[PDB]
């Protein structure tokens, strides 16, 4: 070959992927309807070892096989962008629902948002801590990322320990206030709403948090140069993604909908 | 306050071969356009190949939309059929 | 630079996280419950729950989230 | 009702549809003359052997591609949008009528004066009374007023269904928790059909609509005799 | 090595193969369950059941010609074969996710067919809405297995778009900027586009559909606050750009036809003819309340999207005049690619027409959920996007097997199949405007002669369907390889031969500045 | 009194929001008049209006509602 | 910790014809079969609970 | 499009059988279960 | 890998015969499955 680019070997794991797609999705059917969880738990299973070995061989083929030349980054770069922009548009959806319904409350819900018999949260204690911790972290990553261009191997690995100490406290703040809430995902759309967005939020913060930690057992092992990290570059976009995410979520729900 | 590697410590593979072509003004992996001679017979546009033949696209003039495609085979320079500019292999 | 990023991460951002860490402390303690009244736009059942008795939220805590009969 | 071999539509029976005639009159026509333009200029790019297959300069011509449609579009879209306002002035109403879809049939609520509801259901093919229309009579009609502005509203207690009668140009659909309004204003008696217009399952196909259009002492008799 | 090949390619040619193969054995699918809703209509009285099973086939007829053909065929097969040829590239950006892109649709397609196995089916058309589609209309697992199936497509083409778009914008010649790539190439990369932002916002709402389901959300459930139109909005803010996706790979395959079949180096007006793609797939996304102009919104907002829906006939008009000019002066071949071109283009143009009818909104309030509406779809789908994929697939089978048609055959083929698509759907028109509703399983007796000729259409096309199946079978029982091919010189994807190498473009063109 | 007339609050094919205001005005206007020992007949606009444009299955759980305690409007 | 990267470099590029998923050396093997393992034993079981839902 | 002729070709009778299998394929199953809806 | 005519497809075409029988039960299955489908929910 004379150009840049990445002939991939052939490769079991699109169709591991693929197939636990299946088990996961007919694993929900089995658990909504016949009160079964074990084709679920092969799914989640398989879908684990999937993403495992395929992003253990994308290290295999960077860090040891030398396959990412400056084009092949070039497309990672886009494609991590537009991962990104339908995660947004994902997101959007659910941001209409609840402006649909929070602008033009029903008759059953009293005609008033907050619905009556809804007691939010208030804004200013925890969520207010959650936007502090998000907004933290997003510091932090920023700290880390410099530390790493500056060949500063320690301060980077601090830096990115606090980004992901920061994930771990939002994460188990958000854990405490589900379990404190005098609403349920059960009361209504003010629940529906709150619960579905605030969680599908959680899931992007868990992801996000397992990513950096995937960034910082690589760091440990010395696979990033100070010029060559897209697994860092494409976390800290994704962890920027869920900070802003937060923003518009407490904005959105939590203030102006309280 | 050190520890990181770089990649003239580290870089490997493919990615090392172009970082270090690229130090020596080289191009052995296509990531530059050429820049185009005359295109005349005397000062034909030089095309290099690892083999004896290679695809030529042809823009004949700037901003055309329509590139114009052909092999280009070892030996006598060949002529673009739209435009008739002179390419020469250079295996 | 490293150091100026650093700087806003200790200066201004984890300062910023004990300040709210202090307010939500100060601020927390049970609130006493609402009354119940069962409301027919909360406690919404329209299919049993896939897990426990059916009837019980996934996070369900009993001292602030009635069943739609009421509080345990 | 529609009639065997029919092409258009349900001749009209109220003043808007009349309008939608005469605008789908005014549509069809300029459908026509674009779809008979690009079969015959079609046939004429194909029916010559002379060639000229080098670059062709397309700015000018596509002056005249962007332009004429715009124009035309225009043209759609003042009756169009005069047509949407129209039906949507202030008429003051004498009566208000509600009806509830359900699986699978309609309720009718007068509630203007007196409790007065009832229910409407297809007349099942194998009780059709000699000359009766399979899948479009109901033992119940909607009887209603002629040359009388009505206030229909309309919703669902289970599903989304959808009122329509198009000899009237009436087309509402049924959304639970919502009440949505149109006008009915019948030129004539008679007897006005229409059927379930949102898939609403098993029986989607045999809820049907029937209007019966009398007189106002007719109507005002019938409405007691009701309660 | 079968495995290796077959099960774990990396291979974006091979895998054009396994989505042409798929979406072949997904079109056999969707006419069985066509013929079952034409032999249901063929005679007044019911044939089959209510209204359930009659729609659970509607539903899956829909769901299959869409998802499982029309997509897997234009945007897998067409162009994991073309686009990287057509820019002279190695492969795609993404090889092993292409794969994944790929391998998702058996298992989704297997949601679908146990969806209609299960229970009662899902009889809730292709739109999903609720209350219908809720928990208590459609109580058990059917509704479920077709959100799943949904998901499980739309991650599979969510990740095809980011590969195309990657692949177009980052593996392209150095010189070649994005106004030196085929048609071809940029439709594709527009659909793209329309991908990646549409399906997240389906997602959405399907999955809101399952936890109103599942989980006691009130999304879409007055009793909590919901409303059923949020999910209209939801689903039709995807469902719109959905039918521009469905469209625009088949523009671009029809400019490299007439292009090629007319004799020319190039298309008339390629710059206006990216402008009109662009122009479409924006306008796409600002339109989506055509399909509510009976739900109860408000004049101002009906007036707003009649105005904007019409104004997509403008760029659609520039593509369609820029054919016409493309033919203008051509040696014209009468192939059999040609053909399926020209009937398009004519066939297209009816349908598109028949939209700006319904565009308007005082008008719709009387077409709307009438056949009107399937008048005009099945034109732009079934004379549209089908004709586009048929004068590919005749176009392109000698690039991507090696061997040939007998044009003969191919000629009669499509004959058959456009007295067929023209008998079936043109009747259609007067069954919409005398008022015969969509999603019937039986109809009043007015309406019988134009539903028995409809039928009988459909025979027709079954008729071109297994005669397809025939002709295919000839090329390979034959093997007449090709020999030459005219105008490489302006069709890249010809240049590496019939078939082309596993590994083509391992040496780049090149291209100066 | 023939039907309820024209609400400029009210001017769209929505029509939910005209049959909960007349609801609410009237039992609103029933509570203010029975509280004082006044005259309920003052309210009879809004039971004339809400009755014209109300579905009878609204008007019915909202009434049972009021009764068990679970309505969730201002009244 | 110490940079053992150049140590995995020479593993990972040995000519040794093995693809990128199995070129880890025996562990690649055996998480392999048991992936698949796992996916086609619980694509079966998926069969097996459609062939039980689709009757009553 | 130039190509050579046919390596195995096939005769009007062998189009014949293809044809005609090709179409029972299609007609016969679904023949099957149509003719015995009233069954079902 | 066999690059060619006949060798780039994931079915055999040596014989036109069994190819034949191959493709009969590959597009026959697809088209017959809504028919089995269709009788299945009227057994029910
Ligand atoms: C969950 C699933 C999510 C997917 C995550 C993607 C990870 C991709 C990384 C990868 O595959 O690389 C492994 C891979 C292991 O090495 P290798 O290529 O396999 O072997 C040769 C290498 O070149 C070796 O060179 P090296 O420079 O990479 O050194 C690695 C290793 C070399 O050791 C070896 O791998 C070879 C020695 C043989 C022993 C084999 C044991 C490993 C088996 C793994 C099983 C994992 C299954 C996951 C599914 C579970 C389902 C029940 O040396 C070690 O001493 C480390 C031991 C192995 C580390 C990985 C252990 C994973 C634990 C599971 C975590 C998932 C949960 O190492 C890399 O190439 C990079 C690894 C560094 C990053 C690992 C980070 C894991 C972080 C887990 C996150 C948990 C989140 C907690 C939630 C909290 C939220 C609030
Ligand atoms: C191969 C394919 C095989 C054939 C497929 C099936 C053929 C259907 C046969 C239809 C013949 C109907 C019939 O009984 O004719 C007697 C019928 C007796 O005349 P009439 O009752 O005085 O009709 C006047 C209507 O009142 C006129 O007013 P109206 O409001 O009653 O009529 C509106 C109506 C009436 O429209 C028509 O009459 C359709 C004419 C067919 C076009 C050719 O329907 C439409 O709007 C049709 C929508 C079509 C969409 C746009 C089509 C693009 C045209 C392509 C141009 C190519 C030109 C060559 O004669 C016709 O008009 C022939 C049609
Ligand atoms: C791509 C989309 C598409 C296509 C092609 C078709 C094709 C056909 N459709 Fe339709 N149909 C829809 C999408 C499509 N349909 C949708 C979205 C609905 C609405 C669903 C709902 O209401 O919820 C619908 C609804 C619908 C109805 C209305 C049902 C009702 O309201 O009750 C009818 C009625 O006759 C109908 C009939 C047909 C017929 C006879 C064909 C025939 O023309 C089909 C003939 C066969 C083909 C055209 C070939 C197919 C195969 C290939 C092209 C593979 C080729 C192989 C290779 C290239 C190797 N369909
Ligand atoms: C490939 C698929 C496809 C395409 C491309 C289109 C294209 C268009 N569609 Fe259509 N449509 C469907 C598939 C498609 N549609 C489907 C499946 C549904 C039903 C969904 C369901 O309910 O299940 C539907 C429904 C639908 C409705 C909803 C009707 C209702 O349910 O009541 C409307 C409303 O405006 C609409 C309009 C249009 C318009 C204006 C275009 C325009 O893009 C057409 C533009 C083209 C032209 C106008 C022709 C060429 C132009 C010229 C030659 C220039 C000169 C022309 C003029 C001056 C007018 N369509
Ligand atoms: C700390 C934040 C992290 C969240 C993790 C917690 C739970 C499991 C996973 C969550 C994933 C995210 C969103 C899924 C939807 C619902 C969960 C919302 C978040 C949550 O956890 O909500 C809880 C309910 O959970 C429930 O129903 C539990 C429901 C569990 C089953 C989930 C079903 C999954 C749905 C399928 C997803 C489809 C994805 C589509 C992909 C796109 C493809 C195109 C709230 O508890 P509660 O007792 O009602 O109220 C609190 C009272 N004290
Ligand atoms: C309880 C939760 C369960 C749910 C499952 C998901 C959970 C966790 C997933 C966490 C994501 C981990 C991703 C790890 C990727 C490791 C591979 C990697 O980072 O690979 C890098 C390339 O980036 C690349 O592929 C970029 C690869 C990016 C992909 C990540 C995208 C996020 C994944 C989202 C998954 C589902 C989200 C949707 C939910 C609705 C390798 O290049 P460099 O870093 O330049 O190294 C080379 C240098 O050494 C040379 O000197
Ligand atoms: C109800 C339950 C339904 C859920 C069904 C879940 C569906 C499928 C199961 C998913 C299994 C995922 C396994 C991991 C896939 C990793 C893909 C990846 O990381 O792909 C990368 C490309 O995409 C990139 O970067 C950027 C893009 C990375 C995307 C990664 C994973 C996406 C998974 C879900 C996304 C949906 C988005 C949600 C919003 C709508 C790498 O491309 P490759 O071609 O591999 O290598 C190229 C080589 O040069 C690398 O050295
Ligand atoms: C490595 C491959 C080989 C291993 C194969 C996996 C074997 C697992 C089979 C066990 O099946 C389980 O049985 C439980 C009870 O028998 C179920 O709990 C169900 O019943 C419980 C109580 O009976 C409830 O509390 C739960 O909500 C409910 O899901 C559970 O769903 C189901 O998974
Ligand atoms: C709607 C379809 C009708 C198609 C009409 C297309 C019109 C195209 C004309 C443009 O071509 C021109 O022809 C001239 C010679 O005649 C040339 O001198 C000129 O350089 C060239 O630009
Ligand atoms: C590598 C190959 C992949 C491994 C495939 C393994 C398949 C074998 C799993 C065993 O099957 C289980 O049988 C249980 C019967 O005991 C079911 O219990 C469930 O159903 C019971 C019915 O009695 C209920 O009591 C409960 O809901 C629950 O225990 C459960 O659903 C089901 O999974
Ligand atoms: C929409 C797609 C389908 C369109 C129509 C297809 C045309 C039908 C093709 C013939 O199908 C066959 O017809 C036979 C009858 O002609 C059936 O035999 C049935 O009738 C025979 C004669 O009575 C008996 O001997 C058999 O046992 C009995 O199955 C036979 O099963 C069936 O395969
Ligand atoms: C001793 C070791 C050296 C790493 C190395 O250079 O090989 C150091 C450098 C940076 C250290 C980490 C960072 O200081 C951040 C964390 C600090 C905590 O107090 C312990 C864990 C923690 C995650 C540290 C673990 C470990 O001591 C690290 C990784
Ligand atoms: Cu009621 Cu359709
Ligand atoms: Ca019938
Ligand atoms: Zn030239």
């Amino acid at each position: 070959q004379t150009h840049a680019y990445h002939m991939v070997n052939p490769s079991p794991w699109p169709l591991t992927g693929a197939l636990s797609a299946l088990l996961m999705t007919s694993g929900l059917t089995m658990w909504f309807h016949f009160n079964s969880m074990t084709l679920l738990m092969i799914g989640l299973t398989t879908n684990m070892l999937t993403m495992y070995q395929w992003w253990r061989d994308v290290i295999r083929e960077s860090t040891f096989q030398g396959h990412h030349t400056p084009a092949v980054q070039k497309g990672l770069r886009y494609g991590m962008i537009l991962f990104i922009i339908s995660e947004v548009l994902f997101f959007t959806g659910f941001f209409w629902a609840f402006y649909h319904s929070s602008l033009a409350p029903t008759p059953e819900l009293g005609g008033c948002w907050p619905p009556t018999g809804i007691h939010p949260l208030n804004p200013l204690e925890v969520p207010l801590l959650n936007t502090s911790v998000l907004l933290a972290s997003g510091v932090s990553i920023t700290w880390a990322h410099h530390s790493l261009m500056e060949g500063d191997r320690k301060h980077m690995l601090q830096a990115l320990f606090i980004t992901i100490t920061l994930g771990v406290y939002f994460t188990l703040l958000q854990a405490s206030e589900y379990y404190e809430a005098p609403f349920t995902i059960s009361d209504g759309v003010y629940g529906s709403t709150f619960f579905v967005a605030t969680g599908f939020h959680g899931l992007h913060v868990i992801i996000g948090s397992t990513f950096l930690i995937v960034c910082f057992f690589r760091q440990l092992k010395f696979h990033f140069t100070s010029n060559h990290h897209f697994g860092f570059e494409a976390a800290a976009w994704y962890w920027h993604f869920v900070d802003v995410v937060w923003l518009f979520l407490y904005v959105s729900i939590y203030w102006w909908g309280s | 306050g050190g520890g990181v590697p770089t990649d003239e410590e580290q870089a490997t593979g493919l990615e090392r071969e172009v970082m270090l072509a690229a130090r020596k003004g080289q191009d052995p992996y296509n990531i530059l356009a050429p820049k185009a001679t005359s295109g005349t017979k005397e000062d034909p546009n030089l095309v290099p190949s690892i083999t004896n033949k290679r695809i030529v696209g042809c823009i004949c003039e700037e901003d055309n939309s329509t590139v114009i495609w052909f092999w280009l085979h070892k030996g006598e320079a060949q002529r673009c059929p739209s435009c008739g500019t002179h390419y020469k292999l250079v295996p | 630079g490293a150091r100026t990023w650093r700087f806003l991460t200790f200066g201004l951002a984890l300062p910023s996280v004990a300040l709210c860490t202090l307010n939500s402390w100060l601020h927390s303690g049970h609130r006493e419950r609402p009354a119940f009244i069962p409301y027919h736009h909360l406690r919404i059942r329209t299919k049993p729950f896939s897990w426990g008795d059916g009837n019980h939220t996934f996070f369900h805590n009993p001292r602030v989230n009635p069943l739609p009969t009421g509080y345990e | 009702m529609a009639y065997p071999m029919q092409l258009g539509f349900q001749d009209a029976t109220s003043p808007i549809m009349e309008e939608l005639l005469h605008f789908h009159d005014h549509t069809l026509m300029i459908v026509f003359l674009i779809s008979s333009l690009v079969l015959y200029i079609i046939s004429l790019m194909l029916t010559t052997k002379l060639t000229h297959t080098s670059t062709m300069d397309a700015q000018e011509v596509e002056t005249i591609w962007t332009i004429l449609p715009a124009i035309i579009l225009i043209l759609i879209a003042l009756p169009s949008l005069r047509i949407l306002y129209m039906m949507d002035e202030i008429n003051n109403p004498s009566l208000t009528v509600k009806t509830m879809g359900h699986q699978w049939y309609w309720s009718y609520e007068y509630t203007d004066y007196e409790d007065l509801s009832f229910d409407s259901y297809m007349i099942p093919t194998s009780e059709l009374k000699p000359g009766e229309l399979r899948l479009l009579e109901v033992d119940n009609r909607v009887v209603l007023p002629m040359e009388m502005t009505i206030r229909m509203l309309v919703s669902s207690e289970d599903v989304l269904h959808s009122w329509a009668v198009p000899s009237l140009g009436l087309k509402t659909d049924a959304i639970p928790g919502r009440l949505n309004q149109t006008t009915l204003m019948s030129s004539r008696p008679g007897l006005y059909y229409g059927q379930c217009s949102e898939i609403c399952g098993s029986n989607h196909s045999f809820m049907p609509i029937v209007l019966e259009l009398v007189p106002l002492k007719y109507f005002e008799k019938w409405s007691a005799s009701m309660l | 090595m079968f495995i290796n090949r077959w099960l774990f390619s990396t291979n974006h040619k091979d895998i054009g193969t396994l989505y042409l193969l798929f979406g072949a054995w997904a079109g056999m699918v969707g006419t069985a369950l066509s013929l079952l809703i034409r032999a249901e209509l063929g005679q007044p009285g019911t044939l089959l059941g209510d209204d359930q099973i009659y729609n659970v086939v509607v539903t899956a007829h829909a769901f299959v010609m869409i998802f499982f053909m029309v997509m897997p065929i234009m945007i897998g097969g067409f162009g994991n074969w073309l686009v990287p040829l057509m820019i002279g590239a190695p492969d795609m950006a993404f090889p092993r996710m292409n794969n994944m892109s790929f391998w998702l649709l058996p298992p989704s397609f297997l949601l679908l067919l146990a969806s209609s196995m299960v229970e009662a089916g899902a009889g809730t058309g292709w739109t999903v809405y609720p209350p219908l589609a809720g928990n208590l209309a459609h109580a058990g697992a059917s509704v479920d297995l077709t959100i799943f199936s949904l998901h499980l497509a739309g991650v599979s083409s969510i990740l095809g778009a980011i590969n195309f778009i990657t692949t177009i914008i980052n593996m392209k010649p150095p010189a070649m900027s994005q106004y030196q790539t085929p048609l071809f190439v940029w439709s594709v990369m527009i659909t793209a586009v329309l991908l990646l932002l549409s399906l997240p916002v389906l997602a959405a709402g399907i999955t809101m559909l399952l936890t109103d389901r599942n989980l006691n959300t009130t999304f879409f459930d007055p009793a909590g606050g919901g409303d059923p139109i949020l999910y209209q909005h939801l689903f039709w803010f995807f469902g719109h750009p959905e039918v521009y996706i469905l469209i625009l790979p088949g523009f671009g395959m029809i400019s490299h036809i007439v292009t090629y079949y007319s004799g020319k180096k190039e298309p008339f007006g390629y710059m206006g003819m990216v402008w009109a793609m662009m122009s479409i797939g924006f306008l796409g996304f600002i339109v989506w309340a055509h399909h509510m102009f009976t739900v109860g919104m408000d004049v101002d907002t009906r007036a707003y999207f009649t105005s904007a829906t019409m104004i997509i006939a403008i760029p659609t008009g520039v593509k369609v005049f820029s054919w016409l000019a493309t033919l203008h002066g051509g040696n014209i071949k009468w192939s059999p690619a040609m053909m399926w071109a020209l009937g398009f283009i004519f066939l297209f143009t009816v349908g598109g027409l028949t939209g700006i009818v319904l565009a308007n909104s005082s008008l719709d309030i009387v077409l709307h959920d009438t056949y009107y509406v399937v008048a005009h779809f099945h034109y732009v789908l079934s004379m549209g996007a089908v004709f586009a994929i048929m004068g590919g697939f005749v176009h392109w089978f000698p690039l991507f097997s090696g061997y040939t048609l007998n044009d003969t055959w191919a000629k009669i083929h499509f004959a058959i199949m456009f007295v067929g698509v023209n008998m079936t759907f043109f009747p259609q028109h007067f069954l919409g405007l005398s008022g015969m509703p969509r999603r019937y399983s039986d109809y009043p007796d007015a309406y019988t002669m134009w539903n028995t000729i409809s039928s009988m259409g459909s025979f027709i096309s079954l008729t071109a369907v297994m005669l397809m199946v025939f002709i295919i079978w000839e090329a390979f029982a034959s093997k007449r390889e090709v020999l030459t091919v005219d105008l490489t010189t302006t069709n890249l994807e010809w240049l590496n031969g019939c078939p082309p190498p596993y590994h083509t473009f391992e040496e780049p063109t090149y291209v100066n500045l | 009194y023939q039907t309820a007339p024209f609400d400029s609050r009210f001017p769209n094919q929505n029509q939910t929001r005209n049959c909960w205001q007349n609801y609410l005005d009237f039992h609103r206007c029933e509570k203010a008049m029975t509280a004082k020992g006044g005259d309920v007949s003052v309210c009879e606009w809004y039971r004339r209006v809400y009755k014209s444009l109300c579905p009878i299955s609204w008007v019915s759980t909202w009434d049972d509602r009021r009764a068990e305690g679970t309505f969730p409007g201002k009244i | 910790f110490e940079n053992r990267v150049a140590e995995k470099q020479k593993l990972f590029q040995e000519d040794n014809g093995l693809p990128v998923h199995l070129k880890g050396g025996a562990t690649d093997n055996i998480l392999y079969r048991v992936t698949m393992t796992l996916c086609l034993g619980g694509t079966l079981y998926s069969l097996y609970c459609l062939g039980w839902a689709s009757f009553p | 499009i130039t190509a050579k002729p046919a390596k195995t070709p096939t005769s009007p009778k062998e189009q014949a059988i293809g044809l005609s299998v090709t179409f029972l394929s299609f007609l016969l199953p679904a023949g099957w279960v149509l003719y015995h809806l009233d069954n079902y | 890998y066999e690059e060619g005519p006949g060798k780039n497809i994931p079915f055999s075409v040596e014989n036109k015969w069994r190819l034949l029988a191959m493709m009969t039960l590959f597009f026959g299955s697809g088209f017959a499955a809504p028919f089995f489908i269709v009788r299945h929910q009227l057994l029910k």
